[PDB]
RNA sequence: CUAGCCCAAUACCGGACUAAUCUAUUGAAACAUAGAAGCAAUAAUGUUAAUAUGAGUAACAAGAAGCCUUUCUCCUCGCACACGCUUACAUCAGUAACUAAUAAUAUACUGAUAAUUAACAACCAAUAAACCAAAACAACACUAAAACGUUUAUUAAUUACAUUGUUAACCCAACACAGGAGUGCACCAAGGAAAGAUUAAAAGAAGUAAAAGGAACUCGGCAAACACAAACCCCGCCUGUUUACCAAAAACAUCACCUCUAGCAUUACUAGUAUUAGAGGCAAUGCCUGCCCAGUGACACCAGUUUAACGGCCGCGGUAUUCUGACCGUGCAAAGGUAGCAUAAUCACUUGUUCUCCAAAUAAGGACUUGUAUGAAUGGCCACACGAGGGUUUUACUGUCUCUUACUUCCAAUCAGUGAAAUUAACCUUCCCGUGAAGAGGCGGGAAUAAAAAAAUAAGACGAGAAGACCCUAUGGAGCUUUAAUUAACUAUUCCAAAAGUUAAUAACUUAACAUGGACUAGCAAUUUCGGUU
RNA sequence: ACCAAAGCUAGCUCAACAUACUAAACAAAUACAAAAAUACACCAAAAUAAAAUAAAACAUUCACCUAACAUUAAAGUAUAGGAGAUAGAAAUUUUUAUCCUGACGCUAUAGAGAUAGUACCGUAAGGGAAAGAUGAAAGAAUAAAAUAAAAGUAAAAAAAAGCAAAGAUUACCCCUUCUACCUUUUGCAUAAUGGUUUAACCAGAAAAAAUCUAACAAAGAGAACUUUAGCUAGAUACCCCGAAACCAGACGAGCUACCCAUGAGCAGUUUAAAAGAACCAACUCAUCUAUGUGGCAAAAUAGUGAGAAGACUUGUAGGUAGAGGUGAAAAGCCUAACGAGCCUGGU
């Protein structure tokens, strides 16, 4: 009933912040990779005649998109009720903002799908990092050019 | 309470020392209070007594951080409510000398709200707290006859 | 000679060293019914 | 030497090689002969120039007091009239 | 040693550890050393007269029972002295001062059986 | 646990009391004095040291008393007397020729005249000739007699100067006092209590001597024969 | 030579793979790529649990017959109370198994049901006064001076029946333990059973008896004995106390004799007062205790005094023919070891020399005696009585021995029941010589050699037991002592300051009880240490 | 074939939030010797932390060490230190409200000690366990199915010779060859240590400088810094058990050492004697021998001894407590181990 040698001890912490312009390439790199695997389509508005999910489903079956779809829309707020009622019930069809694109969510959907706004913010929030100083102050804080 | 080095050298011995002041049986007298007591006080003690010209005004102006006694607070506590209340009982055959001397003292003039609390620790003033608010439980008798002369009344002034 | 029987029991020796006033009766008894409560035995005291 | 400190958690310096060693931004470490304060007039004045002038210490020396030093004191310092900012750096180090 | 989980009665200790088992007291000492019994300390058993009580230990097995209304003091205020209060100030002749006339009882300490001291066992 | 003390009893009486031997042991419970304890069962006679005690106050002149018995007492080496005098009897410390049915006077007036010193007698030191043999002398008026008491002491009247009497104790040292102290003639009993012979070792245990420790302990700078002179005489006059 | 996957290894170092888990994605007859770790046990006298060896071995128990609880054969710690344990007590029923160290059955296990009834015991007045005069058959006394009581006056609710302890085969020792246990009665009128059943090996324990001798045994007459006596020394006067659990003494204490320290009051000493009380030394008594204050202590705060205070009491050379030295010369000391005893319990030489004791003695006793290291209260010499103290003689006595023997009981062996321990790397576990980490069952060279039980002996397994207690090492401890190094607190001195004051026209002087700050001298003491090569 | 083996649950652990923090029960009795209705009082107390350790010793020093100011930097900087080991700020800066909380934590030698602070062990403080497994239904036990897999045995004792095996062989041995394994050593078969065996637990941990990989590059980093190819991120690294001891605070004088109260015993014989006299019982000690030595016994039995009216034995109750007590000094005894008790904490 003795103590243990060397065990875990306590709470830990297994945190570390990689480069942020290694993130951004990274981000890029799935991007770049679910392009030429054919494997992103770019929509427009991300309009749906109805809010039934197998009508999405038997879309992407047409579609040969695949059994995992990411869309991810502009904004929160501006999604249509159609689409977040047709996303909220399925499982391997899930609806991201913006904001919400990460590598890991892009290597777990088989298939992407971006609108044309989502397009336009994603190419203007990663081709800044190329031309850019490093930060005096956080970048939360104003800035010349930078909100 | 603390330590010192022996022969005032750094590298020598460490030795705990208790350094003690010097007590002394010495009798003061009050004016307010008009009574001579019987205290162990200090050269310290007689000389801010000498600074502040008079043992009164001593009590009367240190606080009680620089007084640290209880019997200071006490005293404090008792000429201040002496002076609240204008005692004729410090000299009931002496008005003029009695006035003479509650006029000297008007610097420190604290209502009686606030001249009973200054010398009281938290168990005495949650005990003068207790006393104060101890009140008998009222019968239920009152309470319903109260609420039934209160129906009637508005069953009287309804018609 | 022969050891062992060194408990020799008397009542009245057994409540007078151990009993429940010769603990209260002193600071470090009620210390030590104090730790025996915390720990949660079953008898404080003889 | 105290690898993990108690309040902060990180690595300390001794102080001893502080006040008896000067690290030049290149790795190397100046000190002063032992013994250039002590009898005089019993030293040749040979001995005793040889005493005044300074000297560098060894690779084994010089890792010893980079381990008992922190990084504070392995940084670029632009001093005002540094007698040593000539010294700071190398030059034709063909290794 | 001995055992400490076990109670600490009188058959446990010396000639002279004598503890009662919880009986109250019924006198004290002479003065020969005998014990002197008061009768006034001897519960009396007020027993009543059950020969013509119409009343068994079992009631009928048909007959109904009643929704639970335990007895409160504003119910117990309205049943004796309500209506007493109310046909008085009814009269105009309502005095808030005195109030025994109603029941109401300002000191206990008069009466045999008081109710905050609890003089009566049961 | 604190222990209390046996003498409590305010009130004189003749009859002997029970005491509780404690053998060097304060009120705590430690040792205090070594080679004390286990001796023989012992009651108190209780001693009325101060001599010239009136009965009432409306008669403080000089009385005589009837010795009734000279007793053994096991508390002090000297022999007890029971000496009455109108209502009251008490013990005293018997003289050394102190029989059965004398008559003992006590007295406080001091004259011109010297008295006749006999043995039961208590007069002041101012009335007593200047060479009289003296015992329980006293070292302030209505004290008590503190000092000589021992079997077959006895101290020596020196010289009467200023109103004040000087006397000699048995350790040869001088004490200085006022002549008013009371003091009583003569020799105290058992005079050959020095010449006792300890038979053998149990006797110290009957009187309650515990033996000496075996621990061997080389002697120190304390010990050898230390010649001093003696000392300077001992006065309990306040002079202002 | 033919094929290859193509050249040994300890400490440390480098690399490639990889078992089993969890997670993110695959997979879905159990896997892959990655990220994580409580990530792998032939070894710590490792922890826990279970199993074996020793081993069915050591050890343990119930007197006989009978008509079945009635008679015989034996030994005698029984009854009650106090203290303690709490129902283990009583009745009925059951025991395959659990408790009895085994059965029979049962006061000791199981279940149900009942029980110990107060007169005995516990709880069961204060306040003042009269009271000195022991218990020991108490007549009367001794010393060590001794517990135990009435009467008088004032108040003590007043009225049946209060409350509590009442079993036992029992408590403390891990146990149903050959142990430890207070008191009053008797020695049986009350308690119990040494043998489970056989045989009569060895060895072991206990007893009885023994020819002739009678200590010849042995360190010693230890033990035993049909004896149970008389003497001589050493050490302690004696009775007594001590290392519970290896030492009972010559150790300690002790009466006696000596030193120091104290002139005094409400908790020790002491309710005492120098014929007293403490701190010590040495040991009754008898004869004595010689010289020394140079050093260190203690009084004296410096001189000076103290050794029944700590302790010390001398060399060199010649001398009365040939041996010694009464004597002398010279030197140092504070005095230079006196009396006494002496080969001793007394450094070695020593088994000194001599006489008695024996046939023989390093034993014992008496003498001689520088013991150049005896010696006088750290006491020296004798003596009575005493001592489970240590030695030596004389008879008596005997199995101690010459030299063992016989028979009983417990052991032992067999049968039946129950059933441990240290120990154990695995053994299918011979002898000789040699070799070898220097003493071999395991190696080498030879001999021997069907396999298993049972009973004995202890030569070896460098046998078991206890991480050698002897020795050394450790910049490991602790106890003790100080002339070790740093110095506290506290207790006794002294001084200065503070405080209280007093005198005189800025000065001098005193401190009852406390009591603050800083110094001084001592007790009690605190922390730490004991260089290395050999 | 026995002994046995396997479950998945009871529950625990670490955090977040949080009302704001000594749960429920409290009829009567409970600090008389706790659970005992009931009589003229006394009640309360404070005075620094120490040491084990590091400085390879140890004397000044030795972070945390049961006292709030948190976070990002300044900064391990100024400073403090037998100026050694080590200790270590501040001025000045940064910190956006709520839900989104569960688990790359364990599964009965693990996780809390816990089925429980209970049995049990100690006088006391205190220490402190192990133990559960069928099924929908056992109101389905002439009860049904899966493993029959550890060590230990049975079925089934053995046949010259040998670290027990290997080369083999028609063939188990017979033939030939090899001095068990770890540890420690110059060197072990060594007769140097450790281990009967099985099962389950049981022992390498840190990123300063460096190497590899990658981002960007005279600039790097999501704020504070580093830069004469550098800056950022990641991966590569440093065990387990064991003293005598030291300090602090509790608990211990029911054994024993000594005292204080209160009681009790000593019969017979010789003696003008109760004479610390004599013989010898009860009683108290323990001289010598023999058994016993894991025994009846962690100190006993048998024989034999000493005292036995005393400085005697002994019952009950109380006191003296560890830098201490007590001691007719044995450095004895203070609850079976005392050159200084035991328990807890430092650890
Ligand atoms: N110092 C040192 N020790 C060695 C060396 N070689 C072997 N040893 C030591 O020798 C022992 C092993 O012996 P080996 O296996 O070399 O015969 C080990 O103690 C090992 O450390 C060496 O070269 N130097
Ligand atoms: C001497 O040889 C030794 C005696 C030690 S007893 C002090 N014997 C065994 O080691
Ligand atoms: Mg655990
Ligand atoms: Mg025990
Ligand atoms: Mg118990
Ligand atoms: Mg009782
Ligand atoms: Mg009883
Ligand atoms: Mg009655
Ligand atoms: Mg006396
Ligand atoms: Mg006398
Ligand atoms: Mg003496
Ligand atoms: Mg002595
Ligand atoms: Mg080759
Ligand atoms: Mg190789
Ligand atoms: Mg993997
Ligand atoms: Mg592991
Ligand atoms: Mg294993
Ligand atoms: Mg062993
Ligand atoms: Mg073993
Ligand atoms: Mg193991
Ligand atoms: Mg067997
Ligand atoms: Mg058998
Ligand atoms: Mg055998
Ligand atoms: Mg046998
Ligand atoms: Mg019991
Ligand atoms: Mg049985
Ligand atoms: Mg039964
Ligand atoms: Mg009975
Ligand atoms: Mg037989
Ligand atoms: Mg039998
Ligand atoms: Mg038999
Ligand atoms: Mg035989
Ligand atoms: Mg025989
Ligand atoms: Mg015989
Ligand atoms: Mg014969
Ligand atoms: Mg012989
Ligand atoms: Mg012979
Ligand atoms: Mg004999
Ligand atoms: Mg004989
Ligand atoms: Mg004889
Ligand atoms: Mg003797
Ligand atoms: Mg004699
Ligand atoms: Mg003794
Ligand atoms: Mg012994
Ligand atoms: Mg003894
Ligand atoms: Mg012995
Ligand atoms: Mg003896
Ligand atoms: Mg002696
Ligand atoms: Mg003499
Ligand atoms: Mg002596
Ligand atoms: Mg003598
Ligand atoms: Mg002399
Ligand atoms: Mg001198
Ligand atoms: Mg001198
Ligand atoms: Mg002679
Ligand atoms: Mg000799
Ligand atoms: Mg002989
Ligand atoms: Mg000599
Ligand atoms: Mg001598
Ligand atoms: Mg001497
Ligand atoms: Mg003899
Ligand atoms: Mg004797
Ligand atoms: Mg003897
Ligand atoms: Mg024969
Ligand atoms: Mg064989
Ligand atoms: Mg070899
Ligand atoms: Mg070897
Ligand atoms: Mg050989
Ligand atoms: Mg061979
Ligand atoms: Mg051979
Ligand atoms: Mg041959
Ligand atoms: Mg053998
Ligand atoms: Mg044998
Ligand atoms: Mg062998
Ligand atoms: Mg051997
Ligand atoms: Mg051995
Ligand atoms: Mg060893
Ligand atoms: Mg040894
Ligand atoms: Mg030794
Ligand atoms: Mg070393
Ligand atoms: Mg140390
Ligand atoms: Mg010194
Ligand atoms: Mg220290
Ligand atoms: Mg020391
Ligand atoms: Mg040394
Ligand atoms: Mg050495
Ligand atoms: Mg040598
Ligand atoms: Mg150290
Ligand atoms: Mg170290
Ligand atoms: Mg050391
Ligand atoms: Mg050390
Ligand atoms: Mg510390
Ligand atoms: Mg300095
Ligand atoms: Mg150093
Ligand atoms: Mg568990
Ligand atoms: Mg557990
Ligand atoms: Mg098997
Ligand atoms: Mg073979
Ligand atoms: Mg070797
Ligand atoms: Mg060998
Ligand atoms: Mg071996
Ligand atoms: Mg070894
Ligand atoms: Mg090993
Ligand atoms: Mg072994
Ligand atoms: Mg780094
Ligand atoms: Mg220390
Ligand atoms: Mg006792
Ligand atoms: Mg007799
Ligand atoms: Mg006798
Ligand atoms: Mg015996
Ligand atoms: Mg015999
Ligand atoms: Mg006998
Ligand atoms: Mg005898
Ligand atoms: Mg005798
Ligand atoms: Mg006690
Ligand atoms: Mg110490
Ligand atoms: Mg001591
Ligand atoms: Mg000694
Ligand atoms: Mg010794
Ligand atoms: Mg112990």
């Amino acid at each position: 009933g003795g103590g243990v040698a060397h065990g875990p001890r306590g709470p830990t912490s297994y945190y570390y912040m990689l480069p942020m312009k290694v993130r951004v390439q990274g981000l890029k790199v799935a991007l770049t990779v679910k392009l030429a695997q054919d494997d992103l389509h770019i929509v427009d508005s991300l309009e749906l005649p109805t809010a039934d999910p197998q009508y999405l489903i038997e879309l992407a079956r047409y579609r040969r998109w695949g059994d995992s779809v990411l869309l991810v829309d502009l904004e929160h707020e501006d999604m249509p009720q159609n689409v977040v009622a047709a996303t909220s019930g399925l499982k391997t069809f899930n609806l991201v903002p913006a904001v919400g694109l990460n590598v890991h969510s892009m290597l777990k959907h088989q298939t992407l799908v971006l609108t044309l706004p989502t397009v336009a913010f994603l190419e203007e929030k990663l081709l800044w990092h190329n031309s850019r100083y490093t930060p005096l102050y956080p970048f939360r804080l104003p800035y010349c050019d930078f909100p | 309470l603390g330590h010192r080095y022996v022969n005032n050298d750094k590298l020598s011995k460490r030795v705990r020392k208790v350094w003690k002041p010097q007590l002394f049986q010495r009798e003061l007298y009050s004016e307010i209070l008009d009574k001579r007591f019987t205290v162990t006080v200090t050269m310290r003690t007689l000389d801010l007594i000498d600074q502040a010209c008079g043992f009164d005004f001593y009590i009367l102006k240190t606080p009680k951080e620089d007084l640290c006694s209880k019997f200071g607070m006490d005293l404090k506590r008792g000429m201040l409510l002496r002076l609240a209340r204008q005692d004729p009982q410090l000299h009931p055959d002496d008005p003029a000398r009695r006035a003479a001397i509650y006029d000297r003292y008007k610097a420190f003039v604290i209502p009686e709200a606030e001249a009973e609390w200054v010398g009281l620790t938290l168990d005495e003033a949650v005990e003068k707290q207790r006393l104060l608010e101890e009140k008998d439980p009222i019968p239920l008798f009152k309470i319903f006859v109260e609420e039934l002369l209160g129906q009637l009344q508005q069953q009287a002034l309804s018609e | 000679k022969a050891r062992g029987n060194e408990y020799q029991p008397s009542n009245i020796k057994r409540k007078h060293k151990h009993g429940w006033v010769r603990r209260l009766r002193t600071p470090t008894g009620v210390q030590v019914i104090l730790r025996r409560m915390h720990k949660g035995r079953k008898s404080l005291s003889h | 030497v105290t690898y993990f400190s108690s309040r902060k958690g990180k690595r300390k310096t001794v102080k001893a090689v502080i006040y008896r060693f000067l690290r030049l931004h290149s790795g190397l470490w100046l000190r002063r002969k032992a013994g250039y304060k002590k009898k005089l007039w019993k030293k040749t004045a040979a001995r005793k120039r040889r005493l005044r002038e300074f000297v560098f210490c060894n690779k084994t020396q010089s890792k010893l007091l980079d381990k008992m030093t922190t990084s504070f004191w392995k940084r670029r310092n632009w001093y005002a009239d540094d007698p040593y900012q000539k010294y700071q750096d190398r030059t034709n180090l063909k290794v | 040693g001995a055992d400490r989980m076990s109670k600490w009665t009188s058959k446990r200790g010396p000639r002279t550890f004598c503890k009662g088992r919880g009986a109250k007291g019924t006198g004290f000492h002479g003065r020969d050393g005998k014990f002197v019994q008061i009768k006034e300390m001897i519960p009396e058993l007020v027993v009543p007269e059950l020969a013509g009580f119409k009343l068994k230990p079992y009631v009928n097995y048909r007959a109904p029972e009643g929704t639970d209304t335990p007895l409160t003091a504003k119910q117990l205020f309205l049943e004796t002295a309500a209506p007493a209060i109310e046909k008085d100030f009814k009269a105009g002749t309502f005095d808030p001062e005195h109030l025994e006339k109603y029941g109401f009882e300002p000191t206990q300490e008069g009466k045999l059986f008081q109710l905050y001291p609890k003089n009566f066992p049961r | 646990a604190t222990s209390v003390s046996w003498k409590s009893r305010t009130k004189y009486t003749v009859m002997p009391v029970k005491m509780r031997k404690s053998g060097g042991r304060n009120h705590t419970g430690q040792i205090q004095v070594h080679g004390i304890g286990g001796g023989h069962k012992q009651r108190y006679r209780m001693i009325d040291f101060l001599r010239f005690r009136p009965e009432h106050e409306s008669k403080p002149g000089p009385f005589e008393e009837k010795v009734i018995a000279v007793r053994y007492d096991p508390c002090r080496s000297a022999d007890i007397a029971l000496v009455a005098g109108g209502n009251r009897k008490r013990w005293i410390i018997a003289t050394e020729n102190m029989k059965a049915g004398d008559t003992v006077l006590n007295s406080d007036h001091i004259g011109r005249m010297a008295v006749a010193a006999r043995e039961g007698d208590a007069h002041p030191l101012g009335a007593l000739p200047v060479g009289t043999l003296i015992n329980n002398v006293e070292s302030e008026p209505g004290r008590g007699a503190q000092y000589i008491r021992a079997a077959g002491t006895c101290g020596v009247l020196l010289r009467k100067v200023n109103g004040t009497a000087i006397i000699q104790l048995p350790s040869k040292r001088q004490m200085q006092v006022l002549e008013t102290c009371i003091a009583t003639v003569g020799r105290v009993s058992n005079v050959d209590h020095n010449k006792r012979v300890i038979g053998k070792a149990g006797r110290n245990r009957w009187l309650g001597k515990r033996p000496n420790s075996g621990l061997w302990q080389r002697k120190g700078g304390w010990a050898g024969r230390k010649i001093r002179p003696l000392p300077p005489m001992k006065s309990y006059v306040k002079l202002p």
